[PDB]
C-alpha cells in the first residue's frame, strides 16, 4: 500500500509502521491533516519520521501516506515572479486561496499552478519518429514579455517521439509530449521534477571568461566577478547591502535573478518582499517589473527548520534549471549564516557529534558541495548552447570575527570577496566596499577579455590599486611629518588617492548619470585621472632633479580648472550622452591636461 | 462541529517516574492530549501526553507526582489538546499562567476558543513597521524609538531594576496623540517571586490603568509547564487583540532567561542530550516561534509589537539566551550596574543600546520633524562628553579647552535631566524633544555638526 | 610567554576578559598622556 | 556529551532486555 | 509645578478604577445569567427522561455510543435501579449493531450488583472485563460536555456579536 | 563527466539532431560540399534505426561518439541554419551559403566569434518585430531590419560591410531608444536615409504599403509644424508618393525650412 | 557562574556578594559593596521616612561617593595621583573614612557585636556632613587669590578627623542613646565652627 | 603521470580509499617494477574530514576537536607507504598537501601529520601578504632526513654549517624586528641592525625566486655565503674556524 500508520509520537519523531518498501530520506504526510515530514531511519518493517509541523493532536493508528521521492523541486512555467518558501510552499497562492494571514498546517497546493493556460509552440522539424535525449528543447512557452520558457525533456529520460502536441493554449497538467524507448513509453506535460540535493548534469563544465558586470565603478574595475563566480558579501546591518541585490538586480547583464532568503528576520524578509516588486528596469525603450525575470524563496525565523536549511538547494536548483535553458543566472542566498544555523539545530536533534563550535562534522563539505554548483557550462541536449550560474551568498561573522567556522570555511571557497564596511557608510562613502580589505581571483582569467575589449585597461587597475596603497603607507608618515614637509611626489599620491576615492570610488546611485556606470565610462575616467598623475609625476620628477622645482602647489595654481574637469568627470550620463560623445569629451581632457603640462614645462 | 464523543477514564498506570505517570491499555493515544488525574484522597491534577507508542502513553503532571499509585489512582482523558478561551473582555483581568482567573472575577466567555501554539504569519502578509509606540521614558522614546510591529528586548541582570521599568513602561505606553482605545497591553511575567508578582498586580490597580491590560502571571514555585505555557496564552491573546479587533498590542514578556529554565527542564524530562552550553538544541526555532508572533499585516488595521526582558548572568551578552534573542530582534535596549550604582534611575544606557526600525517610527506626520537630528546630536554630545571626562583624569581640568568644559557641562546636565526621570512622572516624546533642546543649546549652534541648518533656525532660539 | 596560565573555567574567561578591557582601556588613557605632553613639547621647541 | 550518550544506549538495551524477558514470562 | 501637572492622571486614576470595578459587576451578571441557563438545561433535560419512549431512545444511544469507545471483548453496563428494564432493551438492540459495524464478537452484560445513584437525571456508564477502564453516558456528562463547547455559540445567541470583532481568522 | 548512459543517449540524440538540421537548411541536396563532410553521420538517419540500435552501434564504437567532434559538428551546421533562418524572405546563392560554410568551419571558436556576435545582433533586432504594434519607431526598425537582412543575403556574415556595420549600429540604437523619445526615433531614421548610398533606400526591400506609411507618419509629423495653409498644402502635395527618398525627406524639410523663415 | 547561584539569585530578593580582597585584606565584613543587592529598599521607605527621615539621603550620596571611588582608583593607578582635583582628593579620603571606619566592623569586641540603627545613622550622618562641608570649602575658594585644599582641610582638622574616624569606639551597652546622641552632634557642632573658622 | 580524482561535489566516502588506491598503485611501480615514484596527495584536511565524518556516524571515541579517537594510526598508515627496500632499486618518495584550519599548527591535523612525516615545508600568510615566493617560512619547517643527506660527496662540505648559521641569523633578526616594534630604531644597537639587515636580504635573495627560477645547491649555499658575510667572523658562533676560514674569505 501507500499508506502505513503512526506507531508513536515524541516532539517531531513519528514512527509508523507498515512501511516496508519506504525509502531514505523519502517524504511522508502525516495525519488527517497530512503534516510533511522526512524518512530518517529504517529498521525491519517500521520507519521513522522526522516531521517538518508542529505533531500536536497527531494519533496512533493515524495514516503515513508515502511520496515516492525526496524532497524536490517542480520545476515548469510559473516561476517567474513567484514567492515561494524553502520547501517551495507558494505563500502568494496559500495567501489568496485560504484568506488568511498565517499558513495552514499539513496546505498541499502545488508549487506550479494546474488552472493556469500556457501558449505552447513546437520544435518545429520534431516529428513522430524523432530521436530525443535529455536536454532537447521540444517547445517554448511565452510566460511573459521577457522570459520564454524552453519545455526541455528530463535528464535521465531518451526515445523516439510517438507524440507531439499541436501549437495551442494548455494546462500544466495536459500531455504534450510522448515517446517511446525498449517498446515502454513515457507520457510528459510542462513540468518536470527535480531533487533539491542532486547537481543538475551537463555536457561539460567550463572556466568562466566573461564578467559579471553591475554598473559600479569599484566592484567592475577593482574586483570583478565573473559570470559563472562565487563572491562573499559582510551580512550585517550599517553596512548597506542592497547595493549588491540592486544592481544585479536592475542592472546586471543576468537573464534571470534567484533570491534566497533562509531563516532571515520577519520584518527584514517583508522590506524585500515589499522592495522587490517596486524594482523596474528599461529593455526595448520600454519599462518593465523586476518580477518578469526574478523568483524569490524566504523564509522568516519560525518558518520549519527543515525549510531554513533546504531554501539553498531550492535556490540552486531552480538556479540550474534556468542554466540549462541556456540563460545567465544569478543567485543571492540573504544570509548563508542563518543556514548554518538551521543545519546546527538539524544535528543537534538529530544528536550528531558536535564537532567546530557545535556545527556537524559534515558543515565545511555542505558549503563546498553548494558553491561547487556556480559555473558556466555547456548544456545536455541537443540545441548547442551555454549557460551559467553565479553565486553571492551573504555571511555573518559574529562582532566580524572571520575565524567564525561558516565565514572561515566561506572564505576559503569563495573567489570573490567584496567588504562592505559599516565605517565607510558613517562618512557616508556609498558605495561602502572597503577596498583594503576586498579582493578578487578573477583578474587572470578576465585577462583575455580586457586584452580583446579595452585593451588599455590592466594597466591602470594596476597603477590605481598602487596609488590607493600608497596613501594608506603615507598616512602613518604625515601623523609624524606634519603633511607640509612631505616629498612633492608623495603629495601628488595623497591629493590623486583622494581624486579616486571621491569622484572614482564613490557613485550616487539615487542620480540620473550615476545609477549604472558602462565600463567604457569606467576605464575612461580612470584613463585620464591615472594620465594626469603620471604627467604630474614627470613635471616634478623632471625638474626638482636639478632645476628650479615644480611642486604640486605649482601645479594646482596652474591646472585648477583642468583638476575641475577630472572631478567633473562623474557627471556624464550614458542615456542623454552617446559612447562617442562622453569618449570625446574625456579624450578633450587628455588634450587640455597635455596642453596644460606643456605650457607649465 | 463538536467533539460529542464520551470520556474514557484509565485505572491503568504502569508506572510513575519524576513528574510522569505511564499508562498501559489506552484506546488510540493522541499526542499533546490534556488529562485529568484524581488521586487516591480525591484531589486532582492536571497533565499533558508527552508521549505516545502503541497503547502506552506518558503524562507529565503538571503538579507532583506524589501521592499518585498504580492502583487507585485514575485518568480522564479529555480528547483534545490545549485550547484557551479568548475574548475582549479578558482587558481588566488578571490570570494565572494557566489562564485561570486570580482576581476574583467570574471565568471568561469565549468570543473563540484557539489552539495556543499558533500558526506562522506568511512572509506575503507581513507589512513593513511604521508609526511609534510612545513608552513614557526620554532615553527609550528619544533615542532608541519604538516602532508599531517592532520586537526589540530590555537587557538587564539580577539586581537592577527591569521589572520597576517594565511596570513604568505597562503604566504609560500608548500612542503618540498627535494633532488611543485602540491600544492594549499584554503583560506576560514568567517565574516571578510573590514579592515581585503582588507589585504588579498592586501597582497596575493603584495607578488605575487595567482597562487596558491583560495580565499573565506565573510565579517561582509554579508549575514549570505553565511558565512553557504562558508567553503562549498571552500571545494567542494578543493575536485574537491585534488581528481580529484591531488594536495596536503591547506584549511585555518578563524574564525569558525564566522561560528558558523550564524549556531545559521539560527537554531534560524528555531524557534528551543536553546541547550547547546546556540548553536545548532547539532553543532559537522555540524563541523564534515566541518572537516571530508580531508585527503589522496587510487589510487590518491592528499591530503587536513585543519588549521581551532578560536576565543575563555574568553580564555577560554572549550567553546562549542574549546570543540568540539578538539574532531574531530587532535592537537592544541596555540597562547598566554602573548609572543604577551612581543612583540614577531608569538606569539605561544609550551608548551600547540601539533600535534598528527608529528612523521608521520618527518624523514628520508621526513624532516631529527634528526628532532625527536631536536623537543624533545628543548621541553624539554624549560620546564625547564621556571621552573628555576620561581625559581629565589624565590631563588635570586647567589642561581643558573651553570646549572640553562645554562637553562637561552638558555630560553632567543630560545624565540629570533627560536620563534621570520618575517612577510615576511621564513624558510626552514632545517633553522629551523640548528637555532635549534645553541641553543643546548649553553649546554655540556651530557646534551641533550632526543637525542641519533649517533644523536649528526653526528650533534653536527660544520663543515666549 | 604566549599565554597566562590561568586554567580553564567560565570564572577564567570572566577574569581574562576583564584583564581585556583593562589592558585596552590603559593604552586609550595612555595614548592620551602622550599627545597631552607631545602638545607641551611642540610648544615649547618653538619658545 | 559522549559520557551522556552511552549512558543512554545501555539504558535502550537494559529496555530491550526487559522487553524480550517480558516477551518469556 | 509636577504635582500640579499631573492632576489629570489622579482623576483618570479614580474613572478608570470606578470603570473596571463597573465592569467586573457586569461580568458577575452575566456569569449568573448563564448559571440560569444551564440549570433550566437540567429541569428540561430531567423532564425527558419521565417519557420512556424518549428515554428508551436515548437509552439505545447511550449504550452502544459507549460500547464503540471500549471496543473490548466483554464489558459490563451499570445504570440506576429503575432503568433496569430499558437499560436491558438498549443492550439487547446494541449487541447485533455492534457486532455488524466492529466484526468483533462481544459479551455485554448489565450490572445488578451495584447501580448508578438514584439522584442521578439519567444514562449510563460502561466499564471493561476488570474494570480498570470505564466510559461515562450519565446526562449530567452529556449536558455539561455539550454545553462547554457550544458556548461561543451561547454568548453570541443570548448577548449579541462584538461590533469590534472584524475577522475571524 | 556523463554517466555511459548519459554519454551514448547524448551520442544517439545529437546524430539525431544533424539530420533535423540537414532537413532543414537543404530539402533537396543542392549544398552537396556542405552534406559531403556530414554524410558519415547523416547515414544513420538514412535508415530506421529506433534510437536502440544506434545506442548499440555508438556503445561498440561503429558510430562517431567522440561528444567533443560531435559538438564541433553541430555548432558549425547550426550557426549556419541560424542565418539562412533569419533572413527570411531574402535567399542566399549556393555558393554563397557554401562559401559561408568554408569560412565557419575554418574558425577556431564560432561562440567567441564576431559571426555568432552579428548573429546575435540580428536575431534580438529580429524578435522585437515578430510582436510589435505598429507605430513610428517599429515601422522605421522594420525598414532597416529587412533592409539589413537583405544586404546580408548579398555579402553574407563573414567579411565586414560598412553598409552593413553602420546599419547594425543604427538598427540597434533605434531599439535601445526610449519609445516616448519620438523626436529622437525620426531624426535617428532621418540620418540614416539621409547617409544611404540611394536616393530610394527600400527599392524592392520593402512592400509598397510600408512605404507609403513611411512617406506618410513624416508627413504627419510635420505638418504640425506648419503654420502657413500654402505651407500645409504643399507639405499635402507630397503624400502623392507612395516612395519614401531624399527627394521626399529634402521635400519635407525644404517646407519646414520655409515655415522657419516665414514665422 | 554556578548553577546553585545562577538559580538562587533567580529567586532572592537580597544578596550579599562577598569579595577575596577585602577578605585577603583581612577587612570585615568582607562584603562587596558594588555587587551585593536589596530589593527592600523601596518596602522600607515608609519605615524609614516613619521613625528616621534623614537617612535615605545618607545612604544615596554613600553610595555615590562609594561608586566615584571606584571610578577614580583605576585611574590612579596608571597617572599618579598628580593631575587629581581636590574635589576627588576630598572624594577619595571620604571613601577611605567610610570604608575603614564605617563599613569595617569587628565582631569580636564589645562596642562593635552589634551597632544599633541609631548608632549607625549618627555615624553616617556626621561622616556625610564633613563631605558636604569639605567638598564645599574646596570648591568655594576656587578662582580666588587663597584656594583651600584637601591638605589645609587636613592640617586644620586633623583633631575631628580623629573624632571621625574613632565613633566606632562607642559601646551602647555603657552609653546611652542619649549619650552618643549627644557626643555626635557635638562632633557635628566642632565641624561647623571648625569649618568656620577655616 | 597517474590521476586519481574525487572533488568537492563527489562522494565523501571515496575519499577514504582514495589515497589508498593511489599508494597501491605506487607500491607496484616501487616495489615490483623498480620505478622511482613521487606521490601528491592533495588536502589531507579533506581526508580527515571525511574520516571525522566517518567516525562521528559509528558514534566511535572522539579525540581533540571531535577527530576520530585513532586518526594518529589511520594517518601512519598513508605516510608509512613510503621509502627504499633492500635488493630492489625503487623507491617512493611522499609530498602530502594540507590546509592548516584558521592557520593553527596545533590543530590535530597538522599536529599528528608532524609526528609521523619526516618534516615539513611551512608556507606563512604573512610572507604570501607581503607578495614574497615561495611564501617559504624556515623556521617552523623541517627536514628529519637533511642531517645524513648533505657534506663532503654528498652535496658540498659547508653544507650543515652555512644551514645552521642561516636559521640562528633568521631567528635573531626576527626576534630584533619585534623588540623594534615596542623601542624604534633609536633604541637599537649596532649588532642589532647587522640581523636586521641580514632578515631584509636573506628575504629578498634566498627566499624569493620565481615559478620557473631553478637554482642548484651550489648557487644556494653561495647565495647562503653572500648573506652570511654580512656579520664579521667572530658573530658566525655556530661555524667551526676550519669551516670559516676555507669559505668566508671569498
Amino acid at each position: 500500500s501507500t499508506f502505513g500508520y503512526v506507531h508513536g509520537v515524541s516532539g517531531p519523531v513519528v514512527t509508523a509502521c507498515d512501511m516496508a518498501g519506504a525509502a531514505m530520506y523519502e517524504l511522508v504526510r502525516v495525519g488527517h491533516s497530512e503534516l510533511v515530514g522526512e524518512i530518517i531511519r529504517l529498521e525491519g518493517d517500521m520507519a521513522t519520521i522526522q516531521v517538518y509541523e508542529e505533531t500536536s493532536g497527531v494519533s496512533v493508528g493515524d495514516p503515513v501516506l508515502r511520496t515516492g521521492k525526496p524532497l524536490s523541486v517542480e520545476l515548469g512555467p510559473g516561476i517567474m515572479g513567484a514567492i515561494f518558501d524553502g520547501i517551495q510552499r507558494p505563500l502568494s497562492d496559500i495567501s489568496s486561496q485560504t484568506q488568511s494571514i498565517y499558513i495552514p498546517r499539513g496546505v498541499n497546493v502545488s508549487a506550479l499552478s494546474r488552472d493556469i493556460k500556457w501558449e505552447f509552440i513546437p520544435s518545429k522539424n520534431l516529428r513522430v519518429g524523432s530521436h530525443i535525449t535529455g536536454g532537447d528543447i521540444y517547445g517554448i512557452v511565452n510566460e511573459n514579455s521577457l522570459i520564454k520558457h524552453k519545455i526541455m525533456l528530463p535528464p535521465r529520460s531518451r526515445g523516439s517521439v510517438t507524440y507531439i502536441a499541436p501549437p495551442g493554449n494548455y494546462d500544466a497538467s495536459d500531455v504534450v509530449l510522448e515517446l517511446e524507448f525498449e517498446g515502454v513509453k513515457e507520457k510528459l506535460s510542462m513540468v518536470q521534477v527535480w531533487p533539491v540535493r542532486q547537481v543538475r548534469p551537463v555536457t561539460e563544465k567550463l572556466p568562466a571568461n566573461h564578467p559579471l558586470l553591475t554598473g559600479q565603478r569599484v566592484l567592475d574595475a577593482l574586483f570583478p566577478c565573473v559570470q559563472g563566480g562565487t563572491t562573499a558579501i559582510p551580512g550585517a546591518f550599517g553596512c548597506g547591502k542592497t547595493v549588491i541585490s540592486q544592481s544585479l538586480s536592475k542592472y546586471s547583464n543576468s537573464d534571470v535573478i534567484i533570491y534566497v532568503g533562509c531563516g532571515e528576520r520577519g520584518n527584514e524578509m517583508s522590506e524585500v518582499l515589499r522592495d522587490f516588486p517596486e524594482l523596474t528596469m528599461e529593455v526595448d525603450g520600454k519599462v518593465e517589473s523586476i518580477m518578469k525575470r526574478t523568483a524569490l524563496v524566504a523564509n522568516t525565523s519560525n518558518m520549519p527548520v527543515a525549510a531554513r536549511e533546504a531554501s539553498i538547494y531550492t535556490g540552486i536548483t531552480l538556479s540550474e534549471y534556468f542554466r540549462d535553458m541556456g540563460y545567465h543566472v544569478s543567485m543571492m542566498a540573504d544570509s548563508t549564516s542563518r543556514w548554518a544555523e538551521a543545519l546546527r539545530e538539524i544535528s543537534g536533534r538529530l544528536a550528531e557529534m558536535p564537532a567546530d563550535s557545535g556545527y556537524p562534522a559534515y558543515l565545511g563539505a555542505r558549503l563546498a558541495s553548494f558553491y561547487e554548483r556556480a559555473g558556466r557550462v555547456k548544456c545536455l541536449g541537443n540545441p548547442e548552447r551555454e549557460g551559467s550560474v553565479s553565486i553571492v551568498g551573504a555571511v555573518s561573522p559574529p562582532g566580524g570575527d572571520f575565524s567564525d567556522p561558516v565565514t572561515s570555511a566561506t572564505l576559503g571557497i569563495v573567489q570573490v570577496f567584496w567588504g562592505l564596511d559599516k565605517k565607510l557608510a558613517q562618512r557616508k562613502h556609498f558605495p561602502s566596499v572597503n577596498w583594503l580589505i576586498s579582493y578578487s581571483k578573477y583578474m587572470r582569467a578576465l585577462d583575455e577579455y580586457y586584452d580583446k575589449h579595452f585593451t588599455e585597461f590592466v594597466p591602470l587597475r594596476t597603477k590605481a590599486k598602487e596609488i590607493l596603497q600608497e596613501e594608506e603607507d603615507l598616512a602613518e608618515i604625515v601623523q609624524l611629518v606634519g603633511k607640509a614637509s612631505l616629498a612633492e611626489t608623495d603629495k601628488i599620491t595623497l591629493e590623486v588617492a583622494k581624486l579616486i576615492k571621491d569622484d572614482f570610488l564613490q557613485q550616487n546611485g539615487y542620480t540620473p548619470y550615476d545609477r549604472f556606470c558602462p565600463f567604457y565610462k569606467t576605464v575612461g575616467m580612470l584613463s585620464n585621472m591615472i594620465s594626469f598623475y603620471d604627467m604630474a609625476r614627470r613635471a616634478v620628477e623632471t625638474t626638482a632633479q636639478s632645476d628650479n622645482k615644480i611642486t604640486w602647489s605649482i601645479i594646482r595654481e596652474h591646472m585648477g580648472e583642468i583638476l575641475y574637469k577630472l572631478s567633473s568627470m562623474k557627471f556624464k550620463d550614458p542615456v542623454k550622452d552617446g559612447e562617442a560623445k562622453i569618449k570625446a569629451d574625456y579624450a578633450q581632457l587628455l588634450e587640455d591636461m597635455q596642453n596644460a603640462f606643456r605650457s607649465l614645462e | 462541529n463538536y467533539l460529542s464523543q464520551p470520556r474514557l477514564t484509565y485505572k491503568t498506570v504502569s508506572g510513575v517516574n519524576g513528574p510522569l505517570v505511564i499508562l498501559d491499555h489506552v484506546k488510540f493515544p493522541r499526542y499533546a492530549e490534556i488529562v485529568h488525574l484524581t488521586l487516591p484522597d480525591g484531589t486532582k491534577r492536571s497533565g499533558q501526553v508527552l508521549e505516545v507508542s502503541g497503547s502506552k502513553a506518558v503524562v507529565q503532571v503538571f503538579e507532583g507526582t506524589s501521592g499518585i499509585d498504580a492502583k487507585k489512582t485514575s485518568c480522564e482523558f479529555t480528547g483534545d489538546i490545549l485550547r484557551t478561551p479568548v475574548s475582549e473582555d479578558m482587558l481588566g483581568r488578571v490570570f494565572n499562567g494557566s489562564g485561570k482567573p486570580i482576581d476574583r472575577g467570574p471565568v471568561v466567555l469565549a468570543e473563540d476558543f484557539l489552539d495556543i501554539m499558533g500558526q506562522p504569519i506568511n512572509p506575503q502578509c507581513r507589512i513593513y513597521p511604521e508609526e511609534m509606540i510612545q513608552t513614557g521614558i526620554s532615553a527609550i522614546d528619544g533615542m532608541n524609538s519604538i516602532a508599531r510591529g517592532q520586537k526589540i528586548p530590555i537587557f538587564s541582570a539580577a539586581g537592577l531594576p527591569h521589572n520597576e521599568i517594565a511596570a513604568q513602561i505597562c503604566r504609560q505606553a500608548g500612542l503618540v496623540k498627535k494633532s488611543e482605545e485602540n491600544f492594549a497591553i499584554v503583560f506576560a511575567a514568567m517565574g516571578v517571586n510573590m514579592e515581585t508578582a503582588r507589585f504588579f498586580k498592586s501597582d497596575f490597580e493603584e495607578n488605575g490603568s487595567m482597562d487596558n491590560v491583560c495580565l499573565f502571571l506565573n510565579l517561582a514555585n509554579d508549575p514549570t509547564i505553565e511558565r512553557i505555557i504562558t508567553p503562549r496564552l498571552a500571545l494567542t491573546t494578543a493575536e485574537f487583540l491585534a488581528y481580529q479587533c484591531e488594536k495596536h498590542v503591547l506584549v511585555i514578556l518578563t524574564d525569558m532567561s525564566s522561560y528558558a529554565e523550564a524549556l531545559r527542564e521539560v527537554s531534560a524530562a524528555r531524557e534528551e542530550v543536553p546541547g550547547r552550553r546546556g540548553f536545548p538544541g532547539y532553543m532559537y526555532t522555540d524563541l523564534a516561534t515566541i518572537y516571530e508572533r508580531a508585527g503589522r499585516v496587510e487589510g487590518r488595521n491592528g499591530s503587536i509589537t513585543q519588549i521581551p526582558i532578560l536576565t543575563m548572568p555574568n553580564d555577560d551578552i554572549t550567553h546562549p539566551i542574549p546570543d540568540l534573542t539578538g539574532y531574531i530582534t530587532e535592537g537592544q535596549i541596555y540597562v547598566d550596574r554602573q548609572l543604577h550604582n551612581r543612583q540614577i534611575y531608569p538606569p539605561i544606557n544609550v551608548l551600547p543600546s540601539l533600535s534598528r526600525l527608529m528612523k521608521s517610527a520618527i518624523g514628520e506626520g508621526m513624532t516631529r520633524k527634528d526628532h532625527a537630528d536631536v536623537s543624533n546630536q545628543l548621541y553624539a554630545c554624549y560620546a564625547i562628553g564621556k571621552d573628555v571626562q576620561a581625559m581629565k583624569a589624565v590631563v588635570g581640568e586647567e589642561a581643558l579647552t573651553s570646549d572640553d568644559l562645554l562637553y562637561l557641562e552638558f555630560l553632567q546636565k543630560f545624565e540629570k535631566n533627560f536620563i534621570t526621570q520618575g517612577p510615576y512622572e511621564n513624558r510626552t516624546v514632545y517633553e522629551t524633544l523640548d528637555i532635549g533642546w534645553q541641553l543643546l543649546r548649553i553649546f554655540p549652534k556651530e557646534m551641533l555638526k550632526r543637525i542641519p541648518q533649517s533644523t536649528l533656525s526653526e528650533f534653536y532660539p527660544r520663543d515666549s | 610567554k604566549d599565554r597566562i596560565e590561568i586554567f580553564p573555567s567560565r570564572m577564567a574567561q570572566t577574569i581574562m576578559k576583564a584583564r581585556l578591557k583593562g589592558a585596552q582601556t590603559g593604552r586609550n588613557l595612555l595614548k592620551k598622556k602622550s599627545d597631552a605632553l607631545t602638545l607641551r613639547f611642540r610648544q615649547i621647541l618653538k619658545k | 556529551f559522549y559520557r551522556l550518550k552511552k549512558i543512554q544506549e545501555k539504558k535502550k538495551i537494559i529496555k530491550e532486555k526487559s522487553e524480550k524477558d517480558l516477551e518469556r514470562r | 509645578e509636577k504635582k500640579e501637572k499631573q492632576i489629570e492622571q489622579q482623576k483618570k486614576i479614580q474613572m478608570s478604577n470606578l470603570m473596571n470595578q463597573a465592569r467586573l459587576k457586569v461580568l458577575r451578571a452575566r456569569d449568573d445569567l448563564i448559571t440560569d441557563l444551564l440549570n433550566e438545561a437540567k429541569q428540561r433535560l430531567s423532564k425527558v427522561v419521565k417519557d420512556t419512549t424518549r428515554y428508551q431512545v436515548l437509552l439505545d444511544g447511550l449504550v452502544l455510543q459507549g460500547l464503540y469507545q471500549l471496543l473490548e471483548p466483554r464489558m459490563i453496563v451499570r445504570c440506576r435501579k429503575q432503568d433496569f428494564p430499558l437499560v436491558k432493551a438498549a443492550v439487547q438492540k446494541a449487541i447485533p449493531m455492534y457486532k455488524i459495524a466492529t466484526k468483533k464478537d462481544v459479551d455485554v452484560q448489565i450490572d445488578l450488583e451495584a447501580y448508578l445513584p438514584e439522584d442521578i437525571a439519567g444514562g449510563v456508564e460502561i466499564y471493561n472485563g476488570d474494570r480498570k477502564i470505564k466510559v461515562s453516558n450519565t446526562l449530567e456528562s452529556r449536558l455539561d460536555l455539550i454545553a462547554q463547547q457550544m458556548m461561543p455559540e451561547v454568548r453570541g445567541a443570548l448577548f449579541g456579536a462584538n461590533a469590534n470583532r472584524k475577522f475571524l481568522d | 563527466g556523463l554517466t555511459s548512459e548519459q554519454y551514448h543517449s547524448q551520442v544517439v540524440g545529437k546524430i539525431g539532431y544533424i539530420a533535423r538540421c540537414m532537413q532543414t537548411i537543404d530539402p533537396e541536396n543542392n549544398l552537396k560540399k556542405i552534406r559531403e563532410d556530414y554524410q558519415d553521420v547523416l547515414i544513420w538517419a538514412e535508415k530506421n534505426y529506433r534510437f536502440e540500435e544506434i545506442l548499440e552501434a555508438s556503445k561498440s564504437g561503429k558510430c562517431p561518439n567522440d561528444l567533443d567532434a560531435l559538438s564541433r559538428r553541430s555548432l558549425i551546421l547550426q550557426e549556419l541554419l541560424r542565418l539562412v533562418s533569419s533572413i527570411s524572405p531574402f535567399k542566399m546563392k549556393l555558393d554563397l551559403i557554401e562559401s559561408q560554410y568554408e569560412k565557419m568551419k575554418q574558425h577556431v571558436n564560432l561562440w567567441k566569434s564576431d559571426y555568432h556576435v552579428k548573429l546575435n545582433q540580428l536575431n534580438q533586432l529580429t524578435d522585437y518585430l515578430k510582436n510589435a504594434a505598429p507605430t513610428p519607431k517599429n515601422n522605421f526598425l522594420r525598414a532597416m531590419t529587412s533592409v539589413l537582412q537583405m544586404q546580408i543575403a548579398q555579402y553574407g556574415i563573414t567579411e565586414d560591410n560598412e553598409g552593413i556595420n553602420q546599419l547594425f549600429k543604427l538598427g540597434l540604437h533605434l531599439l535601445a531608444m526610449a519609445n516616448e523619445k519620438i523626436d529622437e526615433q525620426y531624426h535617428l531614421f532621418k540620418g540614416y536615409v539621409k547617409d544611404q548610398p540611394e536616393e530610394s533606400p527600400f527599392e524592392g526591400i520593402l512592400p509598397a504599403e510600408d512605404q507609403k506609411i513611411l512617406v506618410k507618419t513624416m508627413i504627419d509629423y510635420a505638418m504640425p509644424k506648419l503654420s502657413s495653409k500654402v505651407l500645409q498644402d504643399k507639405l499635402s502635395a507630397l503624400s502623392s508618393s507612395d516612395v519614401l527618398t531624399k527627394t521626399l525627406l529634402d521635400s519635407i524639410d525644404r517646407i519646414v525650412k520655409e515655415n522657419e523663415k516665414l514665422n
